[PDB]
Parts: structure tokens; sequence; C-alpha cells
């Protein structure tokens, strides 16, 4: 695991920019045109029956990793690395359009700030506690320009 | 009709006698919670607690503030609830008697005045 590696991805990315472009991903990857599709007027066939099913990622800092659940006290140099990623994340986050964001009275794009990092501080635990891939995989979405927003059984809904 | 008109609206029907919402008190929350933030679990459990600390605080500003006696064993009902971002403020407190969506995800901000 090469920490400064995952900064320089993060120092050249382009978050959000690909969101509801018809991109080739995993298999497991649901996707969904725009916010108001995900939460505001779903239908069953953009989830292809899975809307029963589907769980919010994480879109705060006091929500509970759904993959691992580490009571753990964590490593003083991991607690360091997380601070570092999450400062990275939200440098790479600045001046985000909001119109993607928006529908109608609902404002979408803190939860998707908070979001997107919630799930860099998870990969970072993750990859240095050998934990597993489960936020390799999101993170990757995130890394091709889309917002992972739901798990339901193995799919990741995404815009 | 607005979002918030509409929860102002619906409280009304439910309010205590000498409990309903005024025009001061719907002008204050049109003012201070115009648009509100979805809360965490967490959150939601943290601000339910504040409110058990404080809600003897909070009836005594109702009376002052709306010239009014506590309705006899009414429970104080938040008007925008706190799990949407409700506030523990006397002018989100109403006294009471006693579908297919997902929940919005926490930090989801709604502007209630649409």
């Amino acid at each position: 695991f090469d920490f400064d590696s995952l900064l320089q991805r993060i120092d050249s990315s382009c978050f959000f920019s690909r969101m509801g472009l018809p991109d080739v991903l995993d298999s497991r990857v649901i996707l969904i045109e725009n916010v108001e599709k995900v939460f505001v007027n779903p239908t069953d066939a953009e989830f292809k029956g899975y809307y029963d099913s589907v769980e919010w990622l994480p879109t705060s800092m006091t929500q509970e990793d759904p993959f691992y659940k580490v009571k753990e006290v964590l490593p003083k140099e991991l607690t360091g690395l997380r601070i570092r990623v999450n400062k990275a994340v939200m440098n790479a986050t600045k001046g985000l359009s909001k119109d993607k964001f928006n529908y109608g009275p609902h404002d979408f794009s803190l939860a998707a700030r908070n979001g997107i990092c919630f799930a860099f501080r998870e990969y970072v635990s993750e990859q240095y506690l050998h934990l597993g891939n489960k936020w390799e995989e999101v993170v990757g979405i995130y890394f091709s320009g889309h917002w992972p927003v739901g798990i339901a059984k193995d799919k990741i809904v995404t815009i | 009709c607005s979002t918030l008109d509409r929860i102002i609206g619906d409280a009304n029907k439910v309010a205590s006698r000498g409990g309903a919402i005024t025009a001061k008190q719907a002008q204050i929350l049109r003012d201070n919670l115009p648009v509100v933030q979805r809360r965490s679990v967490f959150q939601n459990q943290m601000a339910r607690k504040e409110f058990v600390r404080d809600q003897h605080y909070l009836m005594s500003q109702w009376e002052a503030n709306t010239g009014r006696t506590w309705p006899t064993g009414a429970t104080p009902h938040h008007i925008i609830p706190l799990e949407s971002g409700g506030a523990n403020k006397w002018w989100n407190l109403m006294p009471t008697h006693g579908q297919s969506r997902k929940a919005l995800p926490p930090g989801t901000i709604t502007d209630l005045r649409l």
C-alpha cells in the first residue's frame, strides 16, 4: 500500500466530472442518470428490482462503515493518514457545479462531498489494516468520475 | 403553498386548544429554519438527548414568547422533525394531545419555502 501514490492520484483526479454519462464500469454497477432518479422520483426498472434492498453509503462523519464494523482503537499513524486523505479529498472537491447535485428543493452537494471523504478515509483504513477490498471498489468508481451512492447486495448504485 | 406552509397547516389541525401556531411563531419558523439538513441516526439520537435536557426551558420560552400558558398535560411536538433537521427551539414546538421512497441521505439540504 503506497499512500503517496494515492495522494498524487487524488491530486490529478476529476471527481464527479462524469456523473450521468453512460460509461462501462464493473458489472456490479447499477447506473442511474441523476440525483432525481436515485433519491426523489425513483423507478424499480432503473434500479433493476434492487430498490427494495438498497442502503445509501455513508454521507456524514457520524455514520457507521457498512462493510467492516471495526471497534478497535486505530494506530496513531492511521489517525494521521485519515486526516491527510480527508484534506487531500477536500482540496480535490473545491467549487463543484451545484446543478448536477440539485433537484427541486433538494441540494445533495454536502452529502456527496461528505460521502467521497468518508469513502477515502475508510479506504485508507482498509488498505492500512488489510481488511479487504470493499472500499477499493467504491473509490475506483470515484476515480472514474462517478458518485457511488448505494449498496444493494453485491451491486453499487451510482450516478 | 410552500412545504413549510403545508407542515404548519397540518401541525395546527392537531394543536392542543390554546396552543395553535401563531402568525409570529410561523414567521420565526420561516426566518430561522427555511432550509433543513437531514441528520444521521447518531445526530438524531444526540438531538433527542439535547431536547430531553432542554425541554422545560423551551416550554417556558414558548409561554413567554406567545403570551400563553402551556396547555395542561400537552406533549411538546417538533413542527420540523429533529430527524429532518428541525431545531430544539421554542418556535419549533407546538403542544399536542399526545410513502415509497427511502429516506434522503444525511447531509441532504432541503429548502422548505418552495
